[PDB]
């Protein structure tokens, strides 16, 4: 299938909305085609902790 | 020898579309930053997808 | 009269002269979050919040139809329901189920949406919600994560 | 048996109406075209008093400035505090103004 | 910064950093680390020190 | 052809109307005319120069109505003298 | 048979104040709307606050 790996931090940029936006981005290369695999790893740098 | 030909183009510049009006373009756009852009269309386009 | 505190207006470059409002200028975001997908949760479908269906239905449902009702007696209906508390009790099932065994303008709004980077749509977004809903008097008006805005 | 002056108090009353109308409307829209030459301003608040004649200007974006008034823009008026509006050109002061700030003051 | 007598590096409100000469008139001891300064447009040169905050 | 070193001796009128049409042309950089006479190649006099219509379009050629000029020239055919439009003004008001 | 005649004579007096009036309004507005179209055919209409 279409693999894809996640940097966590591929979403912790600078500037004001934008990692927002990095999540649309990934759900516009998702909704593009059929099966494909996100993995997420270390998503503490995500975060969880409000 | 090519230099010359091509210093007669343009620095046009790419946009995003904000509405489209009925029956005409009488399209507004923003870019990035400026303003929000109340532009025509050239005639040689497509009018449907734009 | 086309005018009040906080116009967008759209100005010329070069004398700086007022043209238009910005009268038609709702976006693809805008019209996007308006809900013509009628979803169909059932009421039976969900089970044991029977109290709060009842406060829900009965204390949202009988403005929608019974107006008057309130009227008769001399009272007012309330105007805010809040929803809270643990992350799986099924909290956007409800607005599912007002989607579904309602069907006056259901307008669901997601949190996060309103968060904006080209400054002053969230606001102007949210005026078109209600007078959109408004277009179509009786509103369902719905927002999860509340606390994201 | 003279309705034809009835005919032409008629073609006076209508015609005249809607042509003057019509040019009342063009007199305010000429007045509209003549609204090209009352062609824009700036706006900024007053910081302080330099001189008597001068003060110190708050563009909204950034920087600050030294004004005067237009000839009699009433200097006393002009505390630092007031918000004017700003010539184009010549920069300087050519109306004051109201408003003030955020309504978490106001709404309560 | 001066570089000598009369040749500035100027900041401003505009952000950025500059490079201009200064005047013949301005007392040398006016600027003695710093000054709300004044500064022209298209020569863009030190002209006065305004009235410190205080 | 050959070359020589154009003169243009201005009418004082002319230094006064671009003054003024600038100064009023305030930041919009408007357009105007240059109505003169022909001399020789090396030099010239203007004689005329008057006003042009603000247009907040563009600075054009498109913007100079020939019929403009037809009626406002014609007004001053009897005023005076007219002469041949030998040019045109535009304006960078605050920098040089 | 003498006011009559007065009368249609006022119509035509009346019609060229109607030309004149019509001209006002229409000639004049050719020239305002020509100036507004000069005024709507810019680079954007710059959003703001009132
Ligand atoms: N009464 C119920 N009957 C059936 N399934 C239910 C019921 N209550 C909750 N659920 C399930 O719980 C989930 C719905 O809860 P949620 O989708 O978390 O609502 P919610 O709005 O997301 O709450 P949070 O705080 O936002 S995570 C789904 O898996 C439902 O199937
Ligand atoms: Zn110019």
């Amino acid at each position: 299938a279409c693999f894809i790996r996640v940097i966590g931090s591929e979403l912790v940029q600078k500037y004001v909305g934008e990692g927002a936006r990095m999540v649309r981005e990934l759900f516009e290369m998702a909704r593009t085609k059929k099966a494909c695999l996100i993995f997420f790893d270390e998503i503490d740098a995500i975060g969880g902790a409000r | 020898q090519t230099l010359q030909s091509e210093q007669p183009l343009q620095v046009a510049r790419c946009t995003k579309i904000i509405n489209a009006d009925s029956e005409d373009p009488k399209y507004i756009i923003n870019v990035k930053q400026f303003a929000k852009f109340v532009v025509d269309l050239s005639d040689q386009v497509a009018p449907t997808d734009i | 009269e086309k005018l009040k505190p906080g116009d967008l207006v759209g100005v010329n470059k070069d004398s700086y002269l007022i043209l238009e409002t910005l009268p038609t200028e709702y976006d693809s975001r805008v019209k996007a979050m308006e809900v013509d997908e009628r979803p169909t949760e059932q009421y039976s479908d969900i089970g044991g919040l029977d109290k709060q269906i009842q406060e829900l239905v009965e204390a949202i449902v009988l403005p929608m139809n019974h107006k008057e009702k309130f009227e008769n007696l001399g009272i007012q209906p309330p105007k805010g329901v809040l929803m809270y508390g643990p992350p799986g009790t099924g909290k956007t099932l409800l607005a599912r189920a007002c989607a579904a065994q309602t069907k006056a303008t259901f307008l669901k709004l997601a949190g996060p949406q309103l968060v904006q980077m080209f400054i002053g749509d969230g606001a102007k977004l949210v005026r078109d919600a209600f007078a959109l809903a408004k277009e179509k008097a009786p509103s369902i008006i719905f927002i999860d994560e509340l606390d994201a805005i | 048996k003279l309705l034809e002056h009835k005919e032409i108090d008629g073609r006076l009353k209508e015609l005249r109406e809607q042509l003057k109308e019509l040019t009342k409307q063009y007199e305010k829209s000429e007045n509209d075209l003549k609204a090209l030459q009352s062609v824009g301003q700036i706006v900024g608040e007053v910081l302080k008093q330099l001189t008597e004649e001068k003060f110190i200007v708050k563009a909204t974006n950034g920087p600050r400035y030294v004004v005067g008034c237009r000839r009699q823009l009433d200097k006393s008026k002009l505390k630092p505090g007031t918000r004017v509006a700003l010539d184009m050109t010549t920069l300087t002061i050519m109306r004051y103004l109201p408003r003030e700030v955020d309504p978490l003051v106001y709404n309560m | 910064e001066a570089v000598d007598q009369n040749t500035a590096i100027v900041g401003s409100t505009t952000g950025s950093n500059y490079y201009v000469r200064i005047l013949s008139t301005i007392d040398r001891e006016l600027l003695k680390p710093n000054a709300s300064v004044a500064l022209h447009k298209h020569s863009n040169a030190l002209v006065d020190v305004l009235p410190p905050e205080a | 052809a050959v070359d020589t070193a154009e003169q243009v001796y201005i009418s004082s009128l002319a230094l006064l109307k671009m003054l003024k049409h600038g100064r009023a042309g305030v930041p919009m950089e408007v357009m105007g005319l240059m109505l003169g006479e022909f001399v020789d190649d090396y030099t010239v006099r203007v004689i005329d120069v008057f006003a042009m219509p603000q247009s907040g379009t563009g600075v054009s050629v498109e913007a100079v109505d020939p019929v403009f000029q037809a009626k406002m020239l014609d007004m001053l055919k009897q005023t005076g003298r007219p002469e041949m439009v030998v040019g045109w003004y535009h304006s960078h008001p605050g920098f040089g | 048979r003498t006011r009559l005649l007065d009368s249609e004579i006022k119509i035509m007096k009346s019609e060229v104040l109607r030309v004149t009036h019509e001209l006002q309004a229409m000639k004049d507005k050719i020239k305002e709307n020509s100036e507004k179209i000069k005024v709507n055919k810019t680079l954007p209409y710059l959003v703001s606050n009132v």
